[PDB]
Order: C-alpha cells, then structure tokens, then sequence
C-alpha cells in the first residue's frame, strides 16, 4: 500500500509561535519545453510512392493535401514564434563586463565560457550533451544518404519517404546569445531594464532589494553577505552535480524528443499496411490490373494514407497546442521571474 | 495592428470556403452531382460510387469539425486569458511584471472589438538617469545605519537618500534611516552624519 | 521501379533474392545475368520556396532549394532533371549554399540587419541595393555593453507615460452544419443510404452546439463582469 | 456577398447571443465605473 507520508503532528498553541533564526538559500532547477521540430510532409511522395498513374488519380481528391501543408506550416511558424517570443524579449544584446567580482557571488558556471568554440556557459554544455536529440536539419546532400549507414538509417528512411525534418529559425548559439543578454542584465541592472533599458546597481544592493521584497529587511544580507556568498556558491555547484548524476533530471525535453520520433516513425511503418488491398505496392497494382480493379485498389489504399496522414497532422496539433500552452508558461516565469520579483508562492 | 482578429476571421471564412469547394472534388467517384449518378448508372455500381462519395463527404465534415474544436480550445484560452486581463487589470493594478503593459502598470482600459477585445494599458515609464555613488550604509555613531526606505546616492560631496524609481534627494535624519548593528560587518560601510530633528 | 542503382556491399543468403526495410518496400535486388546485389535509392529531391518582395515592388525573384547541395540543384537544368521550368536559375552564377539547402538568387552580405524574410539557420533574405535581393545572417541587436561598477547607482529623474494597446481575441463565429442536406441535397435514396451510418451527423450535430454556447460563455464571462450598468456623469 | 452562397449547402451562421449594442453598453458601464471609483467596484459595491 502506498505511503502518503510521515504522519506528523503539528502542535496548536494559542500562545505559541515559532519564530525561524537561520535561513538557507536554495538554488533549484525548473524544465519546461518551448518548442518542437518543425516537420514538413510531402503529400505525393508518401502518399504516391515515385509513380505516375496514382498521381494522377490523387488529382481529383480535392483539397485534402493543400490543406494539410498549411496546417503543417501553420505549426512550424508557430514554432519559431513560440521560440522567438520566449527568448528575443530583450531589445539590445547587452553583454558582462570583464571583471566578474560580484560582491563574492561566482558566476562563473552561468555567465559564458570564451575558451569553448562554442560560446556556452558550463551548465548550458552539460544538459545540452545530456539531451540525445535527433537529427534536425542537416544538408544531407545525396550521397550521406548513400549507402549502406547503420545509424542514419532512421533519418535515411524518414526522408526516401519524403518526411522532413525543417532546422528552426534562430541557430543555437543566437540562443545562447540571448540568454547571455537576459543574464548580463539581470545580473548588473536587476528587474529595472524590463521597465526600459538596463539600470546598473551593485549586484549586493539587488540581492538586498530582492530581501527586503520578502518582509525580511536588508540587514539580515548586508551583515551576513560573506555567508549568504558561500551557501549561493555551493548551491549552484550542487546543481551542476545533480544535473550531471541523474539522466532522467530533464526527461521532459527528451520527453518532446521521442513523442516526435515516435510519432513520424509508425508514419513511415504505415507504409506496410495493404489497407484491404493486394499489396502495398502502386507499381505492381498497377503491372498486374487493369484499369478498372486496378484503380479500385488504388482508390482503396490513397484514401487509407490520406487518412493515416490525416490521423498525424491532427495530433499533431493537439501536441503543439500544448507545447504552445509550456510556451505561454515560460515567457510568463522569464517575464516575472528572471525580470522581476515574484510574489506567486510556489 | 488588428491582425490578431483578422486572422480570426479570415481562418473562419477560409474554413467555411474549402467546405464548400469540397463539393465538387470526386473522391474517384464519377462525378460529383448524385443526380447525374442516378440517372447514369444501374443501382447495383451506382451504389458504390454513392458510398465513395458519401465516404469523402463525410471525412471532410469530420475534420472540419475536429479543426474547430481545436481553434475553439485556442479561443478559450485567448478568452481565459481575456477575464484575467480584465479582472487584474482594468478593476485593480496588476503588481506582475510584463502582464499589463512594458513598465510600471497603472492603469488599463476595455475597448470592444468586433469578436474581440481590445486593451489600453496605461503604464509608467522612467526615461532619463544620472549616475550617482552608492553605499550600503552609512556609519555615523559606530552604529550603522540602513535607509529606511530608498537608496544612498552622493551628489559627489553630499549624501542623501532617494526613493529607488524617482530622483527625489532628501537630507538624511532619524526617520529616513533605521540602525541595526555597528559598522565593523558590513562592506562598503562609509562615514557621515544623520542630522536628528 | 525507379532510382539510382548501387554497387550494394551487402550479401544476400543464397535462397531469397530481394531485401526490404522498415516499410515494406524493395531496398535491394541480386540482378539476373551478373548474379550481382543492387541497391535501390531515390533519385535526389526535396521542396522548393519562393523569396519575392511584394509584386507591387519587385518582379525578380530569389528560389530557396531546400536540404539540397549546390551542386546537384544547378547540374538540374529544366530541359532534363528540375521538372519546374526554371532554367535561369539552374546557371546564375549567384549560387550559394545555408544549412537549410542551395538557394540562387541572391548575393551573399558579410553585414548584418534586423531582417524580415527568414530563409533558416540564421540566414534571411531581403531587397536592398543597382538593387536586387541579399541574403545574410541576422543581427540581434546592436552588441551594448552595460557598465557595471560596484559603488554607481543609476536612478531616472524623469517619467514617460506610455499608453500600449493589447488585442485579445475572445469568440469566433458560431457555425452549425446541416448532415443530410450538406452530404446530398434532397435526394431520398441518397438519404436513406446516409442514416446507415449511426450517429454520425448526431454527434457533429453535437459538438458545434457545443462550440456555440461555449463562445457564448466566452462572451458573457470576458466582457459581464459588472453588477449593474453604470452612467458617466453630465459633466 | 458570398455569405448567402455558402448559406446554401446548409451551413448556418448563427447571431451571437449579446448584440455588439448589448456589448458596448457593458465596456461602457466598466468604463464610467473605472472611472468615477477605481479598483473598489471590484469588491462588492461600487
Ligand atoms: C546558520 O546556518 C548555517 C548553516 O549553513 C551556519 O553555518 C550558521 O552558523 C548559522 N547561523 C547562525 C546564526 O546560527
Ligand atoms: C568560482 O568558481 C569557479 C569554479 O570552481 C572557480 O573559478 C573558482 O572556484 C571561483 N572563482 C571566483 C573568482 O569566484
Ligand atoms: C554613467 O557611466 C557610464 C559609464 O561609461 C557612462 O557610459 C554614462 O554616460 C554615465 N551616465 C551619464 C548620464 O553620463
Ligand atoms: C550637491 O548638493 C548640495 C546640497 O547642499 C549642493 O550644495 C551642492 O552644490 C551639490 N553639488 C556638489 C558638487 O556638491
Ligand atoms: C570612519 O570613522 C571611524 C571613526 O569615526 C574611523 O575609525 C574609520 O577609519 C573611518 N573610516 C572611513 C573609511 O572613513
Ligand atoms: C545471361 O547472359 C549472361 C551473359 O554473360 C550469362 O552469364 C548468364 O548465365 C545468362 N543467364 C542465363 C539464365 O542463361
Ligand atoms: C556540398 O558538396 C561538396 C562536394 O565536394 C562538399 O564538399 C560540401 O561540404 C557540401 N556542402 C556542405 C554544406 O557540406
Ligand atoms: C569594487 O571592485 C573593485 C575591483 O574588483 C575592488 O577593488 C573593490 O574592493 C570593490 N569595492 C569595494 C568593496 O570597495
Ligand atoms: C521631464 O520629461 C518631460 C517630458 O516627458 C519634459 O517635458 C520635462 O522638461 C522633463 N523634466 C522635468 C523636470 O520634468
């Protein structure tokens, strides 16, 4: 049977409060997914395996697969906006100042990094390798595509099919640079640029305000700085621990990831399916009828792919719909939260 | 500026148009008039091409109707996020940052669009600065001493203690500043007068 | 079938000739009168995309070919392999090459703007100066450097008032559909051949009602919020 | 207009329930109350 919990039992008293003497900061993560990869699907390439005859016939289907291309667009520029609104908040890029003597905070594991070619902070490299992600938009010119490969062979066989995957508009290290704007920021001006431009302040006069924001006045930092320094110090090192130990810390993302791949990759098993018809091969349909059972067969097959298609793009709404909901989250957390001080428990 | 309702409309009326030019596709069948088909064929294959055309008919009201369900469900949240604007905002003053208006929020406005609604959120903005020299507290008697409310800034010569988003200098007393331990712990600690009134 | 024949290195067990992959279509053959294994690959494609300014501004035109190399997309001249007839593109001597696949049409800038055209993976296209299309990689802003110093305070001595409008959809029009008439105008077999299909008009019939009274809720909870109706004053 | 084509095929557009008159009448009490009271006509009385 599943345990709740401790039982505990707090203890009323109409004359007795508990009055806290020592505190402890607190550095804890928060994942949350903002965008997936923007797909694209070749209606006469799935549907109408590199034949002629069946292009024909799908002619006179109607406006099924034009409308299923500008749903998928649809979607990939929702994409880039959900991205480009989550991050591009900031107007200017700012950037840090040389010196990195905050008061005794260390920064070091946050703010960028210039000896890696890949100008990231420690803490962005170490969850970005703990993300396997997928391929998403190489130039795959013909010949990688060529050959006998044993791992691209899901990539591979996605785009012979014609799925594709579209890269996203901003490049990672533009994302890395706009996070190194927003921290640059609020690091050397605080919460006053959401207000404006970027006002600088001591970074231990901004942590005094962020105290005196909770109903603990400025002394309690001021008076005990060299100790708060060291507890945030060690906090963020821990974080840097715990994200390394545990693979499952961000499985949300990776989460994301493999509902994709999952998704595009039965995609491509449908393929094997007769639908009730002789086999799943146009060209030998149509090298063994004639015409009229032949386009029986034909009708009965192109109606069970456009439905499968159908069956992808509709989940596949429902699944940006959501991604767009975390996405509408996490532009209100970096508004009120990196921007500001919040007073939203929990 | 009113993309945001256009597109509303537009995405209706452009739904509404595929339905109906859904009409005349064929779906393989012979035609796309039923009464052409009757009177063509013999019941037993105008059978069949009644059933394609009823078939693709039918799938293209299904997802009509699943598309507006899920337009629907993004309207709701547009709307959700509607009430709370209004409530937070037009009948108080909103304390989130970013949520009603870049800047300090003190007002906000209804205007009512067609299939809409459009706010006019009045905020505060503030637009020239001088840079100052700052610290932490100022140790008159040994004791330090903590602005009660505002920040220590030094016209050069001159200490006073401004409020944090307005210049407004004001010379410092008793009631300006509050004391709490001794100039010994505290970093950047400086030495003035706090005149007593 | 069709595509491009390969020297494949596999080697197929003595009895079954052909092999297959994930859907079940022929990735190999052992080839009669050579009894040689053969592979079997798709010849080169991917989507085309247009960048064009306004035509009430300009009439040339830069194409984005998409996941494709800069050397296959000129080699396809219109008269044999690129099946849109694009035969001025397959030379231009403009050709250059973004992660997101050949592009011609436009001159490559070391610069860097606020762009309106995104092409992908930076890149983003647009109509500048004697005047055509340029393609180079966006600019996030001009680089500032904020200066941090560990005794200045910056305070503002002066407000603005802004005034910002926000635009919020809150319903949409409410549909409703007709089954029998939309499916097949008064036509009684046709009727009668419609009702086999259960409680499908039913349900559509359903969730649009449903859609409707919800825009209504909509409405009534965004904008009747207030107790009673309120006047202004006379003066 | 191409309203009434697409009436026919039987696809109707039914009115909404508050008529913009209705509708404007309530932003227009919101206003005159937000600004004779403030945020007090949220609680209770105006
Ligand atoms: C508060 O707790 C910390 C534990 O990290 C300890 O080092 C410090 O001495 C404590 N302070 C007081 C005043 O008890
Ligand atoms: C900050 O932490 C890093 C990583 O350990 C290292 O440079 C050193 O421990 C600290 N340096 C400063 C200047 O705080
Ligand atoms: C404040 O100091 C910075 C440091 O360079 C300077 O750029 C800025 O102009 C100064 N403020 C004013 C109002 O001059
Ligand atoms: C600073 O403020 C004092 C206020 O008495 C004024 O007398 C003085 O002229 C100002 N400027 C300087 C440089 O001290
Ligand atoms: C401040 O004044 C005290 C005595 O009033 C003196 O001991 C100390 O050295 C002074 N420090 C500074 C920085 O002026
Ligand atoms: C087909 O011709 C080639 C010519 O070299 C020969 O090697 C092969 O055995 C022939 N196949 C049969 C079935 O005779
Ligand atoms: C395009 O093909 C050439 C062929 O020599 C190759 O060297 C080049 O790397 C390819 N493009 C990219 C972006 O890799
Ligand atoms: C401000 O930073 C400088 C350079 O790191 C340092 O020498 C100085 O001690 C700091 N401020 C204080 C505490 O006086
Ligand atoms: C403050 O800014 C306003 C414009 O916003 C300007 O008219 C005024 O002269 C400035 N200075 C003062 C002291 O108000």
């Amino acid at each position: 049977t599943m345990s709740l919990g401790a039982e505990n039992s707090v203890a009323y008293s109409n004359n007795s409060i508990a009055i806290p003497t020592n505190f402890t900061i607190s550095v804890t993560t928060e994942i949350l997914p903002v965008s997936m990869t923007k797909t694209s699907v070749d209606c006469t390439m799935y549907i109408c395996g590199d034949s002629t005859e069946c292009s024909n016939l799908l002619l006179q289907y109607g406006s099924f697969c034009t409308q299923l291309k500008r749903a998928l667009t649809g979607i990939a520029v929702e994409q880039d906006k959900n991205t480009q609104e989550v991050f591009a908040q900031v107007k200017q890029i700012y950037k840090t100042p040389p010196i990195k003597y905050f008061g005794g905070f260390n920064f070091s594991q946050i703010l960028p990094d210039p000896s890696k070619p890949s100008k990231r902070s420690p803490i962005e490299d170490l969850l970005f390798n703990k993300v396997t992600l997928a391929d998403a938009g190489f130039i795959k010119q013909y010949g990688d595509c060529l050959g006998d490969i044993a791992a691209r062979d899901l990539i591979c066989a996605q785009k012979f099919k014609g799925l594709t995957v579209l890269p996203p508009l901003l490049t990672d290290e533009m994302i890395a640079q706009y996070t190194s704007a927003l921290l640059a920021g609020t690091i050397t001006s605080g919460w006053t640029f959401g207000a404006g431009p970027a006002l600088q302040i001591p970074f231990p006069m901004q942590m005094a305000y962020r105290f005196n924001g909770i109903g603990v006045t400025q002394n309690v930092l001021y008076e005990n700085q060299k100790l708060i320094a060291n507890q945030f110090n060690s906090a963020i090192g821990k974080i840097q621990d715990s994200l390394s130990s545990t693979p499952s810390a961000l499985g949300k993302l990776q989460d994301v990831v493999n509902h994709n791949a999952q998704a595009l990759n039965t995609l491509v098993k449908q393929l094997s399916s007769k639908f009730g018809a002789i086999s799943s091969v146009l060209n030998d349909i149509f090298s063994r009828l004639d015409p009229p059972e032949a386009e029986v067969q034909i009708d009965r097959l192109i109606t069970g792919r456009l439905q499968s298609l159908q069956t992808y793009v509709t989940q596949q709404l429902i699944r940006a719909a959501e991604i767009r909901a975390s996405a509408n989250l996490a532009a209100t957390k970096m508004s009120e939260c990196v921007l500001g001080q919040s007073k939203r428990v929990d | 500026a009113l993309g945001k309702l256009q597109d509303v409309v537009n995405h209706n009326a452009q739904a509404l148009n595929t339905l109906v030019k859904q009409l005349s596709s064929k779906f393989g069948a012979i035609s796309s008039v039923l009464n052409d088909i009757f009177s063509r064929l013999d019941p037993p294959e105008a059978e069949v091409q009644i059933d394609r055309l009823i078939t693709g008919r039918l799938q293209s009201l299904q997802t009509y109707v699943t598309q507006q369900l899920i337009r629907a469900a993004e309207i709701r949240a547009s709307a959700n996020l509607a009430a709370t604007k209004m409530s937070e905002c037009v009948l108080g003053q909103s304390k989130r940052v970013d949520f009603c208006g870049k800047g300090y929020h003190l007002m906000s406005f209804p205007q009512s669009a067609p299939h809409g609604v459009v706010f006019l959120h009045v905020t505060y903005v503030p637009a020239q600065e001088k840079n100052f020299t700052t610290a932490p507290a100022i140790c008159h008697d040994g004791k330090a001493h903590f602005p009660r409310e505002g920040v220590f800034v030094s016209n050069g010569t001159h200490w006073f203690v401004t409020q944090r988003n307005f210049y407004e200098p004001q010379i410092i007393t008793t009631d300006n500043t509050f004391v709490s331990g001794n100039c010994d712990v505290v970093i950047g600690i400086v030495n003035n007068t706090v005149y007593d009134p | 079938g069709t595509g491009v024949l390969t020297e494949s290195n596999k080697k197929f067990l003595p009895f079954q000739q052909f092999g297959r992959d994930i859907a079940d279509t022929t990735d190999a053959v052992r080839d009669p009168q050579t009894l040689e294994i053969l592979d079997i690959t798709p010849c080169s494609f991917g989507g085309v995309s247009v960048i064009t300014p306004g035509t009430n501004t300009s009439n040339q035109v830069a194409v984005l070919y998409q996941g494709v190399n800069c050397t296959e997309v000129p080699v396809a001249i219109h008269a044999d392999q690129l099946t849109p007839t694009w035969r001025v593109y397959s030379t231009g001597s403009n050709v250059f090459q973004t992660r997101a696949g050949c592009l011609i049409g436009a001159e490559y800038v070391n610069n860097s703007y606020e762009c309106d055209i995104p092409i992908g993976a930076g890149i983003c296209a647009s109509y500048q100066t004697s005047q055509s299309i340029i393609a180079y990689t966006m600019s996030l802003g001009a680089e500032n450097s904020v200066a941090y110093s560990n005794n200045s305070i910056a305070i503002p001595t002066n407000f603005t008032i802004s005034v910002t409008t926000e635009i919020l959809p809150v319903s949409m029009t409410k549909t409703s559909v007709d089954c029998t008439m939309y499916i097949c105008g008064d036509s009684t077999e046709c009727s009668n051949l419609l009702l086999q299909y259960g409680s499908f008009c039913t349900q559509l019939k359903r969730a649009l009602t449903g859609i409707a009274v919800e825009q209504d809720k909509n409405t009534q909870e965004v904008f009747a919020q207030v107790k009673q109706i309120y006047k202004t004053p006379p003066i």
